[PDB]
């Protein structure tokens, strides 16, 4: 502890400078209870745990949003209407956490509707906290999406109360902000509506 | 004070801050390089000062 | 019963006891698969609730009080009681009762011969399955 | 910590025999059930033989019955009917017809007041 | 007020008279079937009218001589 | 709920990021705001002893100590991360000792050990390297009596000694809810109380996250404000009821409207108890 | 006159314009019935098809040449290609022949409806056979309802309805082989 | 666990031994009350595993009863203690062993 | 927990070819021929190929 | 080799590979390698990239194969 310390006490922001240190922190056999990762947590304003039951299910960055957290979701600092969608966010979440070992066993169809309600919006905000990444696209394809904050407050602010229940979950999965969830779902209503007659084929017997 | 970053949990449910310290936990191939080669990316071109 | 074993057992016991016992551990062992399935009593089958009943049966024969032991001739006939019929009419609040009356009841003359002989010869089975049935048990 | 999974083990072992024995249970009363429905069938036939079978008609005053579960670990059937009933519903009313909705069973009587709250009867 | 047959005029349903038909005759069976009969007779189910969509009073019933041959 | 006196010991127990700071910051800034309004024998100074924090940390807690003006009744002890072992061992007693003046002279304390496992930690390494032999967990022997001798340092003195006292705030984080270690279970029995700050409850909403099932107070209400008392026990016998009704509220299918009837009461009383923080009440 | 010809077939496009596409039709109970009124045939000659039916039993689904039944106007017998009727039948006695072998099942009243394909489909609730009946409770049953007098009409209607059933059951114990 | 109910004493019932338990001792109607109180007590840890998934309309009133019973058992082995006035505003009790063995 | 008489045919065909084959796996042995009275034969690799 | 396993993936994504049993493809795709021209294979693995002749060319000769069972 005073190792690490003795080292991470010296990056911080003084009155003279400012150091904004970004660490990537290894977790021994995926244990946060390890004593370098726990050493680690206190050091830290941030923190973005990710997690490797998110990245099985495709989602990507896998950020454990119920174990992620910061010193700046504070609404005093970022703004009260981010800081409600933040943790209404987390609320769904964690209820749908709560949820997952009675819809292993009894199934989805055993639950109430605010049951499978939240089940539903909470499926669509976790695939729509992915999302496709520009230095990742060399070796996926889909291209990288900024988003500004003013968009996935919205976006966010959007599903919590309830504008997109209409839409399917996989139209939030890798896409920027709240336009590319509904043009990703009129792109993907077109491809269950697309229908060809002959193939278009004019293959054989080209023109020299 | 915030440093969007452009990654939408980041922004959305743990924010950074423009001059803290920043911790990415995860173990084996969960991405934790992918995301620190993101935030160089996002970040650090739209930063202005120097970078290690 | 389920992880107590005896790995010299197998005919190093009583003969007379060894002739109901391999009845008693094969009636108790579908016991122990139904009893933790079947703790309710409303809907069952005419199967299982006949080796549920069986089993309770012998599972509240086969308790038995501190500072007591009883000789082996005379658990013999308990076990021959319980693993044949005799039996299936105590609830299962009685079967503890029901027991003390087939050892009160029953003619001693059959233990020193059980005792004797070490198994129960066809003729001393006759004579058990007679004078079972002409005791008073107590199921009322 | 190593007797929270090993508590949590016993949970999910006995949830594995209750299941089991409800699922025998259920198999048993199925079973049970089975002969008395394919006894009760067969006087179906003359009333739908002498009568027909109109269901798509311009009556003015319908009675729905949905005819659903009590107990509710049945697994997607009274909610499937519900959607037929959604879509039954939506197919005879088209001309300002007075509807009343009628459940058998408690699942019932949980999801038609969810869709139908004042049809419901 | 009304026009018809016996139980027509009677304010009795064709279904509950012929249920009463019917239970008479379970009535006067054979031991080894009247028993086997009383089973198909007995009558337990409770409705409750829904005005609102939440609420509404219950009537239960625990009938087991069959359908109630006074008027309900 | 679980009711704190003049002079007892109470653990805020928990994991990392669920609320045991700002419990206790709250508790010191609320000082502040009663320090106005009572006589002279009757305010509180509080002390807070940060161990193991950062430097960061540290100073944003004199920036808020300073802007809502609680700084003039506050000591603030900080031995942080950069800091040797030996001084983040003694940092708690330091703390204490400068607590004991105003226990020891008729006036009325709040200490705040922020992270007694962090001394525990910066103790064993300091024990480790003097080559004394480890045990469980590879702490010492005596880290009982660490614990033990610092904790009980927190008294209500005689009417014969002033009458001043000290009330004692540890802090010790667990390790995914795991109070089954060694130095949690140390201090749960040492303290009288518990503050127990569940991470599940943090994330629905439930903020301060006291799960009110864990969390007692071995001094109880002989130690409340009547008034309080008057209402909060069937706030407890309530809660009580909502905590044993749920895990059956999968099924909203199946009312019941008698343990619907106790499970919206307690929904009720579930959001009443929440609270914004920096903002004591 | 038939201003709305409805159907299985007719319900299906007003449903499928109305319903969502991953829904699919639901069936009917027309679908599950293999003989239908109108389409003729099915009687060839002497021996018919007759449908005796209970709710809780269905007691014969043979081939008979006559049946006699009990309706409200009095036994009259169903012969093969008999004329349509759809015939109350009052509390009596079912007498099915397929030869010189009759099976005579007492039934407690219920329709039966002769159809334009012959075939022949009694609809009684209960209906037991004349062996099982108790002949001596019959007369202690009918004398508590004629000694009964009620003051409602329903009532009244119920005690008609208990003496028409129990003189008629007299009368099918009495006198036969 | 039992403390978590609000039954004080929180005494587990089926993990408090003594050897004076023999009913030489003790004679027969205290040990078989005892005895007696302990199998219900055992019938109704085995139920409640039952009835915390389906709620007790699945035991066809032969063991709806001796849930009720437990429950009142269970309920009626709570004491008020007389130093336990200055926490909860209940006086305490001091209950004699006859009365004890002829309420259980 | 349907029955016998439920499954298919080729069901009672795999049923009887596994219960036929399932006694084909027992074997006498020879050193058991002691106790037991019935001789033991040690069978080749071809011949239970064959059999089997 | 590279160029028998880019042509049966080929085979097997562009729906050539359609109606074939699913017992039957560990048959039918040796019949897709044996079959076809291997100047497919020489022309695949020289330029290392599907042509625009290639794929023309390709499927023409994907559709003269005779798959097992049919
Ligand atoms: N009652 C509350 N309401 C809203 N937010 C809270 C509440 N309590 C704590 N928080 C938030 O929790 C975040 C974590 O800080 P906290 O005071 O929980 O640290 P801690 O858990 O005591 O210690 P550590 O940071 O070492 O885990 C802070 O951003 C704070 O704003
Ligand atoms: N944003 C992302 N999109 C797609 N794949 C990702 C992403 N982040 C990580 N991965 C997957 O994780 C793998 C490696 O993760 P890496 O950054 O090396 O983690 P670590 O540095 O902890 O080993 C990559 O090959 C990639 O397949
Ligand atoms: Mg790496
Ligand atoms: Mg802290």
């Amino acid at each position: 502890a005073t190792d690490l310390g003795g080292l991470q006490e010296r990056i911080t922001t003084t009155t003279k400078g400012s150091i904004t240190s970004v660490q990537a922190v290894y977790v021994p056999a995926d244990d946060l209870t390890d004593p370098a990762p726990a050493t680690t947590f206190a050091h830290l304003d941030a923190t973005t745990v990710l997690s490797r039951s998110i990245a099985e299910l495709g989602i990507y960055p896998a950020v454990d949003p119920l174990d992620s957290t910061s010193r700046m979701l504070n609404p005093n600092v970022i703004g009260a209407e981010h800081y409600n969608v933040a943790r209404g966010v987390q609320k769904v979440l964690q209820d749908y956490k709560n949820l997952q070992d009675i819809i292993a066993i009894l199934g989805m169809d055993e639950l109430s509707e605010e049951d499978k309600l939240t089940v539903a919006r909470a499926r669509k905000i976790q695939r729509f906290l992915s999302q496709p990444f520009q230095v990742a696209e060399v070796f996926t394809g889909t291209p990288g999406k900024y988003v500004d904050l003013a968009d996935t407050i919205s976006g966010f602010q959007g599903v919590l109360t309830g504008k997109y229940d209409d839409l399917p979950e996989m139209a939030f999965y890798m896409v920027g902000d709240i336009k590319e969830v509904k043009e990703k779902a009129d792109k993907m209503a077109k491809d269950i509506a697309s229908r060809k007659e002959a193939d278009n084929k004019k293959v054989s017997e080209e023109l020299k | 004070e915030i440093l969007v970053t452009g990654i939408k949990v980041v922004d959305l449910l743990a924010p950074y801050q423009r001059g803290g310290k920043i911790g990415l936990f995860g173990g084996a191939g969960v991405g934790k390089t992918v995301l620190i080669m993101e935030l160089i990316n996002n970040v650090a071109k739209a930063h202005g000062g120097f970078s290690v | 019963v389920g992880l107590s074993v005896s790995r010299v057992g197998s005919a190093a016991q009583f003969p007379g006891m060894k002739q109901v016992a391999g009845t008693l551990k094969l009636e108790l062992a579908q016991y122990r698969e139904v009893a933790a399935f079947a703790q309710f009593g409303s809907d069952l089958d005419a199967a299982t609730q006949y080796v549920l009943e069986r089993g309770a049966r012998l599972t509240e024969m086969l308790k038995q009080k501190q500072f007591a032991p009883i000789p082996i001739e005379r658990q013999t006939v308990a076990v021959y009681a319980a693993t044949k019929g005799f039996l299936d009419k105590v609830r299962v609040q009685d079967i503890v009762a029901a027991e003390e009356a087939v050892i009160s009841q029953v003619n001693p003359a059959v233990f020193k011969i059980l005792k004797a002989n070490g198994k129960i010869t066809p003729a001393l089975d006759a004579h058990l399955k007679a004078e079972l049935r002409k005791v008073k048990l107590p199921g009322a | 910590s190593n007797q929270a999974v090993k508590q949590r083990i016993r949970a999910i072992k006995n949830i594995g025999k209750i299941t089991k024995a409800m699922k025998m249970v259920a198999a048993s009363k199925m079973k049970n059930a089975q002969i008395a429905v394919e006894q009760s069938r067969g006087l179906v036939d003359p009333f739908v033989r002498l009568f027909g079978d109109f269901p798509a008609v311009n009556s003015n005053k319908s009675v729905v019955v949905a005819v659903t579960s009590d107990k509710g670990l049945c697994g997607g059937l009274n909610s499937n009917i519900t959607k037929y009933t959604r879509a039954t519903l939506a197919t005879t009313e088209s001309e300002g017809k007075d509807v009343v909705v009628v459940s058998i069973g408690d699942k019932g009587r949980s999801q038609l007041t969810r869709i139908e709250s004042q049809r419901y009867q | 007020a009304p026009s018809g047959p016996f139980y027509r005029v009677a304010g009795m349903s064709y279904l509950r008279y012929s249920n009463i038909c019917a239970d008479l005759l379970r009535n006067v069976l054979k031991e080894p079937f009247k028993a086997k009969a009383q089973a198909r007779q007995a009558i337990h189910f409770r409705q409750a009218p829904y005005v609102d969509g939440k609420a509404g009073a219950s009537k239960v019933y625990e009938l087991e001589n069959g359908i109630p041959k006074t008027a309900n | 709920l679980v009711p704190i006196g003049r002079g007892q010991r109470e653990l805020i127990i928990g994991d990392r990021q669920t609320g045991k700071t700002a419990v206790a910051i709250d508790a010191i800034i609320h000082q502040k705001n009663c320090n106005e309004q009572v006589p002279k024998a009757q305010r509180v100074y509080c002390v807070y002893v940060a161990v193991g924090q950062k430097r960061s940390t540290v100073a944003q807690l004199v920036k808020l100590f300073t802007q809502t003006g609680a700084m003039r009744y506050t000591i603030m002890v900080s031995a942080t991360a950069s800091d040797a072992a030996p001084l983040q061992f003694l940092a708690p007693y330091s703390g204490c000792a400068m607590a004991e003046y105003f226990r020891d002279t008729g006036k009325h304390g709040l200490i705040i050990y922020d992270d007694l496992s962090k001394q525990s930690v910066a103790y064993r390494q300091m024990s480790l390297l003097l080559r004394r032999p480890p045990g469980r967990e590879a702490f010492p022997g005596d880290v009982f009596y660490l614990h033990s001798r610092l904790l009980e340092r927190a008294a209500k003195l005689s009417k014969e000694l002033g009458g001043g006292s000290l009330t004692a705030f540890p802090v010790i984080e667990t390790q995914a809810g795991d109070v089954s270690a060694y130095i949690a279970t140390n201090v749960i029995s040492i303290t009288d109380g518990q503050i127990f700050l569940e991470t599940e409850l943090f994330y629905k909403g439930i903020r301060p996250a006291l799960n009110v099932g864990l969390s007692v107070s071995r001094v109880g209400s002989a130690a409340q404000f009547p008034g309080m008392k008057q209402v909060a026990g069937t706030l407890k016998l309530e809660l009580a009821q909502y905590r044993e009704v749920a895990a059956f509220a999968q099924f909203g299918s199946d009312l019941d409207a008698a343990t619907q009837y106790v499970l919206e009461r307690g929904a009720r009383l579930t959001e009443m108890l929440k609270q914004k923080q920096f903002a004591p009440i | 006159e038939a201003a709305a010809p409805a159907g299985p077939k007719e319900f299906t496009e007003v449903w499928n314009k109305k319903a969502p596409s991953t829904l699919i039709v639901p069936e009917f109970p027309s679908n599950y019935t293999a003989v239908k009124a109108v389409g003729e045939g099915q009687v060839h000659g002497d021996a018919f098809p007759v449908n005796f039916y209970t709710p809780h039993s269905i007691l014969s689904q043979a081939q008979k040449d006559t049946v006699v039944l009990p309706g409200v106007d009095g036994y009259f017998g169903v012969k093969a290609s008999h004329v349509p009727t759809i015939a109350q039948l009052k509390p009596g006695v079912v007498e099915l022949h397929s030869g010189a072998e009759s099976e005579k099942f007492f039934v407690s009243g219920g329709f039966a409806f002769v159809h334009p394909n012959g075939v022949t489909d009694i609809c009684v609730l209960e209906a037991a056979t004349l062996d099982q009946v108790d002949p001596a409770a019959v007369k202690s049953a009918l004398a508590a309802a004629s000694a009964a007098q009620p003051t409602d009409e329903f009532e009244q209607a119920a005690n008609r309805a208990a003496i028409e059933l129990y003189s008629a059951l007299e009368s099918a114990v009495e006198a036969k082989a």
